[PDB]
RNA sequence: CUUAAUUGCGAUAACGAACGAGACCUUAACCUACUAAAUAGUGGUGCUAGCAUUUGCUGGUUAUCCACUUCUUAGAGGGACUAUCGGUUUCAAGCCGAUGGAAGUUUGAGGCAAUAACAGGUCUGUGAUGCCCUUAGACGUUCUGGGCCGCACGCGCGCUACACUGACGGAGCCAGCGAGUCUAACCUUGGCCGAGAGGUCUUGGUAAUCUUGUGAAACUCCGUCGUGCUGGGGAUAGAGCAUUGUAAUUAUUGCUCUUCAACGAGGAAUUCCUAGUAAGCGCAAGUCAUCAGCUUGCGUUGAUUACGUCCCUGCCCUUUGUACACA
């Protein structure tokens, strides 16, 4: 019983849920540090939130995530979400709300879609062909 | 049998392969009669009366 | 070669009969106030500038 | 949900229209601790034509 | 792995099994062009003949290929496990063998002979230049014969 | 640059250019500029990022496009050709290769070579098929800036695909070798001799 | 069967003696020298690199990238 | 398409037609009146009704509006 | 300061755990190993050769450690990759569940695995030990 | 036996059952009556039977080799 | 004029309504607000393992306990009305840009869908049916075997390819829609044996509980090969082993070795599509004893180019001609 918020990030279908309690700065994924999140080009875009609002900040802090579902990038752009929405979530309860707001808008002018999840979702396929825009082919003989 | 099977002349690939292909093969629908089907042929025509009879 | 910059003045409207080109009127910056309406091909909105590769010809409708 | 997906058609002519009917299965349950006066009250009233009721005993 | 600086030892082309052999492209894949002997084949055999896979066929020096010869034609003496091979249960004998490079062509016939000389249906399907393994001969195979 | 330290350490050479600035793989988003009037307006380099991976609505509208960051949009239009569609993870990665190219010739911050060669291959005029009856005569017209620019990109990511088929030479280099030779033309990359006879069609009917 | 397979002393000297002046030394530009075929050309990489010559900028498989040594 | 139907129109007709002393340019308290003034089957017929009323209010404001 | 495997590098860990236990010798290998093709799904043996199995090892023992337990069942499905059907479509198939047996067997005999209750196969308690071990030896190259 | 229990019960105003009338056109025109006739009475006392509105249609073939049909509908329905 | 819409604005001998479009319904999106959940899951604590030791880090433990409902579930509500502001416009319906917003292309995708027409298809789905035919050497029915697969060839839907954005070999390793056995043998974990396919011993599940985290595939990583029909390609074919079934021959399927064809991007032509869409990639379900290169859905990776017009084609609308009205 710290201070400690929990919050989550949902791309494609992915969720990543964050737990974000004051800590010695530490920063994992499922069990494993941040700097081994490997599809590892985008290594880069999970990085992003720290280094948009400077490598400190979390030495008072210790971050914990999992994802589950999604895929090898949907979990990579859900974690960041989630990251930047607890680092952000935190300064709402426990540091005051000047801090945070500076922080929603050093993300936001910045925004891989960071604090604000994706709306974009599969659209169902109809009868007639192999996708739900596509049609099959057709030969009018 | 299976003895006339393959002694059998005249059957196997090559001799086919040797023959002109009849021109029925790449033939059409021929289609026999897709106009006139507004056109009945019971040569009959139901009266009026047996209609008003009946609706 | 003699280049010519040429800002989009105004959104005309759709000619060719296919209609992907669009006619507009063009104002050049350097040595303003004469304009040109010209027939672009791309897509095309206001204040965009324009490479009039050749400066004194213009064009009207297309079919 | 229980999808059932069919052509309309009886035959095969046309265009291959098909469709998907669904059963959509609600299923609760409710834990009591309880003597036997009450379960057997409840079990005999809250009957409703369309709701099985199902009650099991035994934590085992 | 290394650079090595190999005097003029290394050999072109070299003939074994009656054929011939490219010397300039890995062992391994050299003995594919051998009839009956393909990629698994080949590669357990090196394997087995305590031979240096990185090597080309140029290398390999005498000795080796000699023995890769004899683990070929012999394969159930030096431990291959005799489904590793090409003709199990003969037909007559019932030994196991591996017809190799020009016997292969030798039992094809043997084989498609006991189906003709027996008037199986197979054979006689053999015999008139169609399929056999029972596929639709309506639509394809049209330009081969 | 007042480094910081925490549990799970963050590595030197990340800790130092991120918080510093706000560059590329390892390349200055900063002084890359047009070397030409508009191609500004529609080429992206400020705002900048770190890999071109961003899942940007950015076809919901129309001109928005323009707004993705040049970098990227060069990478999505290598990742196609059907056996391709999708891979933006194998397009990214030949990118950073190719930039990395094209960093060891000829110095010259590569995506500012990038920009060079989008500018140096869009086609100022063009040509349609205007009717005239039966008989198309082809009709001149200027080609607009986000057409020049969509087409550069077309162009270039193209003939450097056609290169790297059948042949030892990759994908990056070739792509690399055809922006180099686009960031001022050589009459030798496949894209120039297009941009050249496309202006060159556009003028004989005049 | 083209030309270079094989390591032919001579074309050792050579390596060692031409890739001075390479700004961008990488498997395709090996080949590209009349030259060694991919296989051992992918050996003098690691070789050139064991001292001097070649400063390795780039990282992997499908893509390799070197540099004069200074 | 964004063409509002006739009942979304019609309503907002006989609402301001008969309501003007309340439904200010404001459409949330609008639809928190039409709840309580009339009888409407869906939240989305309903916020469609207020949103009508509230832009026929605001730009009564300005000029008359004929019907 | 304190290790996990978890802390490295997925890759670089099984490299430096394959030669170990290449450097070590008390392994078991089956000895069908150079000849076997470590799926249906596949066309070649793999290009260890010797070796590959210390690998798969290696491979086997990390997961096992991530989680609570496996059986040969689920390695067969995790090893197994997509099996051109020549030309037909592409379908997943599942891999060896003898090469998998015999590498659980190999490493429950030098004590890296035991066979947990619940069904399955558990990181050993002796295997933890060895495994933080070579990973704290993996971050030694990087210090 | 016992474990089954069947109860009739009289249904609330028929005339506002499709089903119930459905089986009364059949058992009119079985019993001859004239088709408009037949219908338009189903009509009637459906209407009298205090509906919105009601919808009779007969399809088939009377009395005449060729089919036809006929809709006989009064007040008010929604289709969609 | 506007709209996706007889959608409206406006004009107006019309005024004011109804069917149909809209509304409505279903699903996918937003709730740290409401009601909770050992068949969902978190934090704490025991009990417990490993590494560092400095307090840490990384796990185990279908009830050793405590508390919570962010994550999952589904009830009740709420939320959006193209909002605010601004350009454009008969300053009308509307439209366009900007901010805000989960969401502003009918929010996205469907379900429903008036009047009418067709000699459209279906008597081979029906113990729906008129008439005609047949009805014991049967056109009834059952049983044995064969055939629907037959092969000079023409056409259509597809699958797999021509490689280096690649094959192959190791390694990383991530979804969603589903189904699953009572008077019975479905979905199958785990342990053994087997190279493989499989076999054998057991086991959980009538199911958010077990199969299953369906560890799927593309994909990502390190190697091998190096432009050569090559290790691209996998047709044809020989030989062996297995499963389904009473039965596998004209080879149901699967596995192993071998054999290694055409195909070097495709003439005239022609199909589909505007955003999580196209394309690539697998999966579940339907059929199913066994057999998917099919289909219905599903998630995963994820673009290019329009955001226009009537030129081509197709269809609606007026005007207009008619000796047509079975049109
Ligand atoms: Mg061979
Ligand atoms: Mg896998
Ligand atoms: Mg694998
Ligand atoms: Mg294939
Ligand atoms: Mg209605
Ligand atoms: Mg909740
Ligand atoms: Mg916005
Ligand atoms: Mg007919
Ligand atoms: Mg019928
Ligand atoms: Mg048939
Ligand atoms: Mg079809
Ligand atoms: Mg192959
Ligand atoms: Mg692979
Ligand atoms: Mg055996
Ligand atoms: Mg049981
Ligand atoms: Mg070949
Ligand atoms: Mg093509
Ligand atoms: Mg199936
Ligand atoms: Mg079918
Ligand atoms: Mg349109
Ligand atoms: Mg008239």
């Amino acid at each position: 019983a710290v201070p400690s918020v929990q919050t989550f990030g949902k791309k494609k279908s992915a969720t990543a849920v964050a737990h974000v309690k004051a800590g010695k700065g530490l920063i994992k994924v499922n069990g494993s540090p941040i700097t081994l999140v490997e599809p590892e080009i985008l290594r880069f875009k999970v990085y992003e939130p720290l280094l948009l609002v400077g490598l400190d900040k979390f030495s008072n802090i210790d971050i914990r995530v999992r994802v589950t579902g999604g895929g090898h990038v949907s979990q990579v752009y859900a974690i960041r979400q989630a990251i930047a929405k607890g680092l952000v979530a935190y300064h709402q309860k426990y540091v005051d709300e000047q801090s945070k707001n500076e922080l929603k808008k050093a993300f936001t002018s910045y925004d891989r879609t960071l604090l604000i999840a994706d709306s974009r979702r599969p659209e169902p396929k109809k009868f007639g062909g192999k996708g739900a825009r596509s049609r099959f082919q057709k030969s009018y003989r | 049998g299976n003895e006339g099977a393959i002694r059998d002349k005249t059957a196997g690939r090559r001799n086919n392969r040797s023959k002109d292909v009849t021109d029925s093969a790449t033939t059409k629908k021929s289609n026999t009669r897709r106009a006139t089907d507004r056109h009945s042929r019971t040569g009959k025509t139901d009266t009026k009366k047996k209609v008003n009879q009946g609706w | 070669t003699p280049v010519t910059l040429a800002k989009v003045i105004k959104v005309l409207g759709r000619t060719g009969s296919r209609g992907g080109v669009t006619q507009v009127r063009v104002e050049f910056l350097e040595d303003t106030s004469r304009t040109i309406v010209r027939n672009v091909k791309g897509p095309v909105r206001e204040n965009d500038i324009l490479v009039l590769m050749e400066s004194e010809r213009e064009a009207r409708r297309l079919r | 949900v229980l999808k059932i997906s069919t052509r309309k058609t009886p035959n095969g002519e046309g265009s291959k229209t098909w469709e998907t009917y669904e059963m959509r299965i609600h299923k609760r349950y409710i834990d009591l601790e309880a003597p036997v006066q009450i379960v057997k009250r409840i079990t005999q009233i809250t009957i409703e034509p369309g709701v099985d009721v199902e009650v099991v005993v035994a934590s085992n | 792995s290394l650079v090595v600086q190999e005097q003029g030892s290394f050999q072109h082309i070299l003939r074994l099994l009656n054929t011939n052999v490219d010397g300039n492209i890995k062992i391994v894949y050299a003995l594919t062009t051998i009839k009956g002997v393909g990629r698994r084949y080949s590669n357990l055999v090196c394997k087995k003949a305590d031979v240096d896979l990185h090597k080309r066929a140029g290398e390999l020096t005498q000795e080796e290929l000699e023995r890769i010869v004899q683990i070929m034609q012999n394969p159930t003496h030096y431990k291959i496990p005799a489904w590793f091979l090409n003709r199990q249960n003969d037909i007559t004998d019932g030994k196991d063998y591996h017809t190799l490079a020009n016997n292969v062509e030798s039992k094809l016939r043997d084989d498609l002979e006991r189906l003709k000389k027996i008037r199986a249906h197979r054979g006689i399907r053999h015999f008139w230049g169609l399929r056999v393994r029972g596929q639709h001969t309506k639509t394809t195979g049209r330009r081969r014969a | 640059f007042t480094p910081v330290v925490l549990a799970t350490p963050i590595p030197e050479e990340v800790q130092q250019a991120q918080t510093e600035i706000k560059l590329f793989n390892k390349w200055s988003f900063e002084e890359v500029e047009v070397k030409d009037a508009s191609l500004v307006d529609y080429v992206q380099v400020r705002q900048p990022i770190f890999v071109a991976h961003t899942a940007g609505r950015y076809a919901n509208k129309r001109f928005r496009k323009a707004q993705c960051p040049i970098i990227e949009r060069l990478t999505n239009s290598l990742m196609m050709n059907g056996r391709n569609n999708g891979k933006k993870l194998k397009a990214v990665r030949i990118i950073k290769h190719t930039l990395d190219i094209i960093n060891v010739l000829t110095d010259q911050n590569p995506i500012q070579v990038v920009v060079d060669a989008i500018t140096n291959t869009g086609p100022r005029e063009d040509t349609t098929r205007v009717g005239g009856g039966g008989a198309a005569r082809r009709q001149a017209v200027d080609v607009s800036p986000l057409r020049r620019v969509n087409q550069a990109i077309a162009l270039l990511t193209i003939g450097a695909r056609e290169a790297a088929f059948r042949n030892i030479k990759t994908i990056a280099e070739t792509l690399a070798e055809e922006l180099i030779n686009a960031a001022k033309g050589s009459s030798t990359s496949y894209a120039i001799k297009k941009k050249d006879e496309l202006e060159r069609v556009a003028k004989s009917n005049r | 069967a083209q030309h270079a397979v094989i390591l032919d002393q001579e074309k050792y000297d050579r390596i060692l003696k031409e890739v001075p002046t390479y700004r961008y030394v990488s498997v395709s530009v090996l080949v590209d020298r009349l030259k060694i075929g991919g296989s051992l050309a992918r050996i003098a990489l690691r070789h050139l690199e064991k001292e001097g010559i070649i400063k390795p900028i780039s990282k992997h498989s499908k893509q390799a990238i070197y540099t004069r040594a200074t | 398409g964004r063409v509002r139907t006739k009942t979304v129109k019609r309503a907002s007709k006989a609402l301001i037609e008969r309501y003007y002393p309340k439904l200010t340019l404001d459409f949330q308290t609008n639809k928190r009146l039409c709840d309580e003034i009339a009888t409407i089957q869906s939240k989305r017929l309903r916020n469609k009704i207020a949103g009508y009323t509230t832009h026929l209010m605001k730009r009564i404001q300005k000029g008359p509006v004929r019907g | 300061p304190g290790v996990s495997v978890r802390d490295v590098a997925a890759q670089d860990f099984i490299n430096a755990y394959a030669s170990f236990l290449q450097r070590q010798g008390k392994l078991e290998v089956p000895g069908y190993v150079d000849i076997v093709k470590t799926s249906s799904g596949n066309e070649m043996p793999p290009q260890d050769a010797e070796g590959w199995f210390y690998k798969r090892a290696a491979s086997v023992a990390r997961h096992i450690y991530m989680r609570k337990q496996v059986g040969v069942g689920k390695l067969n499905k995790l090893y197994g990759g997509a099996k051109s059907r020549g030309v037909r479509p592409y379908k997943h198939i599942d891999a060896s569940g003898s090469i998998n047996r015999k590498v659980l067997q190999a490493l429950e005999k030098i004590g890296i695995v035991e066979i947990s209750p619940k069904g399955g196969r558990r990181i050993s308690e002796n295997g933890q030990r060895d495994l933080d071990r070579i990973a704290a030896q993996t971050l030694e190259e990087d210090e | 036996p016992g474990t089954i229990v069947l109860y009739a019960e009289r249904v609330q105003d028929r005339g506002l059952s499709a089903v119930a009338q459905a089986e009364s056109m059949k058992f009119k025109l079985l019993n001859g009556l004239a088709i408009r006739r037949a219908a338009y009475g189903v009509v009637r006392y459906v209407m009298e039977s205090g509906a919105k509105g009601c919808e009779v249609v007969v399809s088939g073939k009377l009395r005449a080799a060729r089919a036809k049909a006929m809709k006989f509908a009064d007040g008010f329905l929604i289709h969609s």
